[PDB]
C-alpha cells in the first residue's frame, strides 16, 4: 500500500526530454533532426499496430521527444501501456506515440508527443505569448503529470 | 551560436512557417538547416561530469596532501598509487604520476 | 622576476584558445593575472625551492598551487596571518629509482628485487642540539628560517600542506610511504596565551 | 643550498619538552603583541605621503597638492612658553594633553587659467602617535631608561594616549 | 577498517532513495558507536560505597553516565547534528593534519582518547567545534524564543 | 564608485565599449574556446546567449547599437544625473579614460591594459 499511494510523476520516468519543433505526417515526409532519424523506423511499426491511432491534421508542428528510463519502471512496477493511458487521459490536447514495449535490453523505449493546434488556441493567452513559450509550458505540464 | 555575416552578432529563431530563420538587429535572415531544428533538450543523468575532475584528476599525482595506497602500478611499477574519492556515488579512481589511471584512463 | 622567467608566458603571447587547449596554468601575483605556465606544479615548487634558499623570493610570500584549477597565486600583501612550521624531508626520489631498479630485476627473473629496494624515511632536520641552542639564546627563528629547518606558512598555502600535529605522529609514520608528511606542527601552537595559561 | 641526506638526521631523542623550545624561539621572534606599532610605522613613512599625493587636486584654477609632508616627535608646545618639549607619555596621561605630534605640509600647486599657490612647511594639525613606534620617544628606551622617563618597563607599549 | 575496504572494492550498494555517499556515512556512524559493555571496565575499576564520582553520578545528584564515560573509558564518536565533521578546510579534507579523502576514523571525528588521558590536537579541535556548537545552539535558542 | 553608483551595467555592454566588436569573441573571452563540444562550454554559451539577448530596462536603447561611441554616450548620459564631432570625442574618451581608472585598477590604470583588463573580466 506505501508503494501505491506514494507519488510517480512522468518527470522521474524518463532519461531525457528533447523539444524538436518538428511535424510528423502520415503521407508527407517532413524534417526531422539528424540524430533522432533512425526514430522513424519505429514510428512507422506504431503507425502500422494501431489502425485507429493516427496523424490529427491539428499537429503544431513541435515534438517532444521522451526517452523512457526502463530501471525505474521495473523497480516502480509501471507498464509502458499505463504511463500512456495517464498522459492520454490527463493531456487531450496532445498526440502520443511510442516504440514497442518489449523493453528487450539494447533498445530504449522513445515517444514521441506531438502538440496540437488546441495547446496554441490563443496564444495571448492572458498577453502576447510566442509560440515557443507555449510549448515550455506545455513541457512542463507533461513533465509533472 | 549563429553569427550574422555582416557583425559578428547572433542571431535570434524565429521559428516561423516551420523552418527556422536566424534573424538579426541588422536584418540579414538566415535560413535553418535541419540540424538547427532542436529548441532545447535536458539529460537528467547528469551525474558528475567528466571536466568536473579532469585538470584535478590530471594534478592528483603531484599533490602531497592526496591520499595514497600500496597496491603496485600496473605501468611503472611502484609501490604507491594515489586514491581519489569523488562524487556523491564515491567513485575510487587510482592514480599514478607516470599516466596510469584506474578509471579506463 | 617571473615574467623574466622562461616558464612565464606574457599574456599578449598566450591566446585564450592556446590556455584552454594546451592546458596552461594561469600565473597570478596579488591577484593580478601577469602571464600563463605550461606546468602549475613545476613552477610553484621551483618558487617554493627559491623561497627556502631565502635569496630570490622574500620568506614571507605565499605560494599557492590549486588543483581543481591549474592557476598558481603569489600573495606578498599586509593582513596575512603567517606561522612557522619544520619542514619534512623524505628519499622520495631515491624510493623511486629503487623501484624502478627491483622492477626491472624482476623483468630479468633474478628473483633479487626484492633486495634492491630500500626503505623509505621521513623526517625533519630539527635535532635536539638544536633544541638547547634554542633554550640556550644561541639559535633563533630567523636563523631557523635561514636554514630549511622551518619555513613560513599562510592559511592560503597551508591547503597544500599535510601537517603531522606532533613529531609522535612523524615517527609512527616514519617509514609509512603512504603518509608523506610536508611539515611537523608541535600541538602547543593549536592555543593563544590565556588558553595556554 | 644542498642538504645533508636525511637518513643521517639523528632525532630519535626528541620529546615534546624539546619541540616546546620551537614554540618558545617562534615567540621570542614574533613577539607577544606585534605589527600594530609596525602598521602604524608604515602608515607614518609611506603611507601619509602616499595618500595625501593620491589627494591631488574665465575660470581661475588653484588646484591642491601635497608632494612633501613631514611629520614629527610629539614636541609638547606651550610649556614654559616653548613650542618644542620632549613630550613624555606620563606627562600626557597626568595633565590628560594627546601624546601627538605637529605635521608639516610643503608642496607646490598647479596654475591654470582657462576660459598657483607657494606654501613653505606649516603645521596644518597634529596627527596621533602610538606610543612605542619610531616617533614615540619611548622607542630605543632601556628597561631602567624607562622607569627613568616614568613608564613601567614590562609595559609593551602599542595603545594611544588621548582625551 | 572493513566498512573502508568495503568501499574499496565498490561493495557499498545504497538502497533507495540514500546517495552512496550518505549510505557510507550512516554505517560509518553506526559502527563506531560505542556498546554497552564499555561501562564493565568502568565499574570493575571503581568501589561503588567509597567513590565520590559515582556516587554523585548515581544518585542523580550530579553528572551522567556520558560524562563518566566520558572522562574515563573515552570520548568516542563526535557527533554535529547527527553527522561526522564535514569536510570543511578543502576539497575532500576536514584538517590540515589530514589528507584529501582520508579514509580512517579519526580523520572525521573519532576520540580514541578520555579527557584524563589526554586529547591530542585534532582530537582536542574537534572537541572544540562540537562545544562552541553547542554554545551557539543555545543563545540562537534563547533569543528565538 | 561614487559614479556609475547602482547601476547594473549588462557586461556585453561594458565589452563593446572598451573595443570588443563581435559577438563571437566577447562570448570566447568569457568560455575562451568555441569549437569545443564539453558540456561546460555548451551550457556557459547557452547561459551567455541567454543573457545577450534579454532587454535590459534600462540601456535597452543602446543594447544592440553597433557603434560603441553611442554606447558611451548611453552611459555618460545614465552617469551624468548624478565642435560636435570633437565634443562627442571628448567626452566619450573622458568616460572610458575614468571607466579604465575605475574597472579593475588593479590590473592597470593606462588604456593599454584595457584588452588585459576584458580577457580578466570575462575570466
Ligand atoms: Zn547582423
Ligand atoms: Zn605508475
Amino acid at each position: 500500500i506505501a508503494n501505491s499511494i506514494e507519488l510517480i510523476t512522468f518527470e522521474r520516468l524518463i532519461l531525457q526530454w528533447h523539444l524538436l519543433y518538428e511535424t510528423y505526417s502520415s503521407t508527407k515526409k517532413n524534417v526531422m533532426y539528424p540524430d533522432f532519424a533512425s526514430d522513424v523506423e519505429w514510428m512507422t511499426d506504431f503507425l502500422e499496430n494501431h489502425p485507429l491511432l493516427q496523424p490529427p491534421e491539428d499537429i503544431a508542428n513541435w515534438c517532444i521527444r521522451l526517452e523512457l528510463n526502463k530501471t525505474t519502471m521495473i523497480l516502480k512496477s509501471i507498464s509502458l501501456e499505463s504511463i500512456i493511458n495517464s498522459l492520454r487521459a490527463k493531456h487531450p490536447n496532445t498526440y502520443i506515440m511510442h516504440s514497442v514495449e518489449n523493453t528487450a535490453s539494447g533498445i530504449p523505449i522513445i515517444i514521441r508527443i506531438y502538440l496540437r493546434e488546441s495547446a496554441f488556441r490563443r496564444s495571448t493567452n492572458t498577453r502576447m505569448a510566442t509560440d515557443e513559450k507555449i510549448a515550455v509550458n506545455v513541457v512542463d505540464k507533461l513533465l509533472n503529470s | 551560436m549563429k553569427i550574422c555575416k555582416a557583425c559578428s552578432s547572433c542571431m535570434v529563431r524565429t521559428y516561423v512557417d516551420g523552418n527556422i530563420i536566424f534573424r538579426c538587429s541588422c536584418g540579414e535572415s538566415v535560413q535553418g538547416d535541419s540540424q538547427n531544428l532542436l529548441v532545447s533538450s535536458k539529460v537528467y543523468h547528469t551525474g558528475e561530469m567528466e571536466d568536473k575532475y579532469k585538470i584535478f584528476i590530471k594534478n592528483a599525482p603531484f599533490d602531497p596532501t592526496n591520499c595514497q595506497i600500496k597496491k603496485d602500478c600496473p605501468n611503472c611499477h611502484l609501490d604507491y598509487l594515489t586514491q581519489i574519492c569523488i562524487g556523491s556515488q564515491k567513485i575510487i579512481i587510482l592514480v599514478c604520476r607516470c599516466g596510469y589511471m584506474s578509471n579506463r584512463g | 622576476r617571473l615574467l623574466s622567467d622562461p616558464a612565464i608566458q606574457q599574456l599578449a603571447d598566450v591566446s585564450n584558445k592556446d590556455i584552454v587547449r594546451k592546458g596552461l596554468a594561469r600565473v597570478f601575483i596579488n591577484g593580478e593575472w601577469i602571464g600563463c605556465c605550461t606546468n602549475a606544479f613545476e613552477l610553484a615548487q621551483r618558487y617554493r625551492m627559491f623561497r627556502r634558499e631565502g635569496k630570490i623570493v622574500h620568506p614571507h610570500t605565499t605560494i599557492y598551487w590549486d588543483s581543481m584549477v591549474d592557476e598558481v597565486e603569489f600573495w606578498l600583501d599586509v593582513g596575512r596571518l603567517t606561522r612557522p612550521l619544520l619542514i619534512v624531508d623524505n628519499n622520495i626520489e631515491k624510493y623511486n629509482q629503487a623501484c624502478y631498479k627491483a622492477a626491472e630485476a624482476r623483468k630479468k627473473g633474478d628473483k633479487d628485487w626484492e633486495k634492491h629496494k630500500i626503505p623509505f624515511i621521513q623526517n625533519t632536520r630539527f635535532t635536539s642540539q638544536m633544541a638547547k641552542d634554542i633554550l640556550a639564546g644561541t639559535l633563533t627563528l630567523e636563523d631557523l628560517v635561514a636554514q630549511g629547518i622551518c619555513e613560513f606558512i599562510t592559511p592560503e598555502e597551508a591547503e597544500n600542506c599535510l601537517v603531522a600535529f606532533s613529531i609522535i605522529e612523524l615517527r609512527k609514520h616514519k617509514h609509512d610511504v603512504t603518509r608523506r608528511f610536508t611539515h611537523v606542527d608541535v600541538p602547543q601552537a593549536i592555543l593563544g596565551l590565556a588558553a595556554l595559561v | 643550498i644542498t642538504y645533508g641526506p636525511i637518513e643521517t638526521v639523528d632525532n630519535e631523542e626528541l620529546t615534546e619538552a624539546d619541540m616546546l623550545s620551537f614554540i618558545s624561539a617562534a615567540v621570542n621572534s614574533t613577539g607577544l603583541i606585534g605589527y600594530n606599532i609596525k602598521s602604524f610605522d608604515d602608515l607614518m613613512d609611506n603611507g601619509i605621503p602616499q595618500i595625501v599625493k593620491q589627494m591631488f587636486n574665465e575660470s581661475v584654477q588653484i588646484q591642491f597638492n601635497f608632494t612633501d609632508v613631514n611629520i614629527e616627535r610629539p614636541q609638547h608646545r606651550n610649556y614654559s612658553q616653548g613650542n618644542k618639549i620632549n613630550l613624555l607619555p606620563n606627562k600626557a596621561r597626568l595633565c590628560g594633553l594627546s601624546y601627538s605630534g605637529p605635521v608639516n605640509l610643503a608642496a607646490e600647486v598647479i596654475l591654470t587659467a582657462h576660459y598657483r599657490a607657494s606654501i613653505p612647511p606649516f603645521q596644518v594639525s597634529t596627527f596621533p602617535i602610538m606610543r612605542g613606534s619610531n616617533r614615540c620617544h619611548t622607542h630605543h628606551l632601556s628597561k631602567t631608561a624607562k622607569k627613568e622617563i616614568g613608564e613601567d618597563p614590562n609595559e609593551p607599549g602599542g595603545y594611544f594616549i588621548a582625551r | 577498517e572493513e566498512i573502508n575496504n568495503r568501499l574499496l572494492h565498490g561493495d557499498i550498494m545504497p538502497p533507495i532513495g540514500l546517495t552512496t555517499h550518505d549510505f557510507y556515512e550512516k554505517l560509518q556512524l553506526n559502527a563506531l558507536k560505542f556498546p554497552d559493555r564499555i561501562l564493565k571496565p568502568i565499574m570493575n575499576s571503581i568501589n561503588p560505597e567509597t567513590n565520590g564520582l559515582f556516587q554523585m553520578v548515581a544518585t542523580g545528584a550530579k553528572g551522567s553516565n556520558p560524562n563518566m564515560i566520558h572522562i574515563m573509558a573515552g570520548i568516542g564518536q563526535i557527533e554535529i547534528n547527527t553527522q561526522r565533521i564535514q569536510p570543511q578546510f578543502s576539497f575532500g579534507r576536514t584538517l590540515v593534519y589530514y589528507p584529501r579523502f582520508a579514509l580512517e576514523a579519526q580523520a572525521y571525528g573519532f576520540i580514541c582518547n578520555s579527557y584524563i588521558a589526554g586529547l591530542t590536537s585534532p582530537e582536542f579541535i574537534f572537541g572544540e567545534m562540537n562545544g562552541r556548537f553547542d554554545l551557539i545552539n543555545k543563545a540562537l535558542s534563547t533569543s528565538s524564543t | 564608485s561614487t559614479k556609475f553608483s547602482k547601476l547594473r551595467i549588462p557586461w556585453y555592454l561594458i565589452f563593446r565599449m572598451f573595443g570588443m566588436t563581435g559577438d563571437d569573441s566577447i562570448i570566447e573571452q568569457v568560455v575562451f574556446d568555441l569549437e569545443s563540444n564539453s558540456p561546460v562550454n555548451t551550457f556557459m554559451i547557452e547561459i551567455l546567449e541567454k543573457s545577450i539577448h534579454v532587454l535590459d530596462p534600462i540601456f535597452q536603447p543602446v543594447q544592440h547599437e553597433p557603434n560603441r561611441e553611442k554606447i558611451i554616450q548611453f552611459l555618460s548620459e545614465k552617469v551624468s544625473k548624478f565642435s560636435d564631432e570633437n565634443a562627442v570625442q571628448y567626452l566619450n574618451e573622458r568616460q572610458l579614460t575614468i571607466l579604465d581608472k575605475i574597472l579593475l585598477p588593479h590590473m592597470g590604470q593606462t588604456a593599454d591594459t584595457r584588452v588585459r583588463k576584458l580577457r580578466f573580466l570575462g575570466l
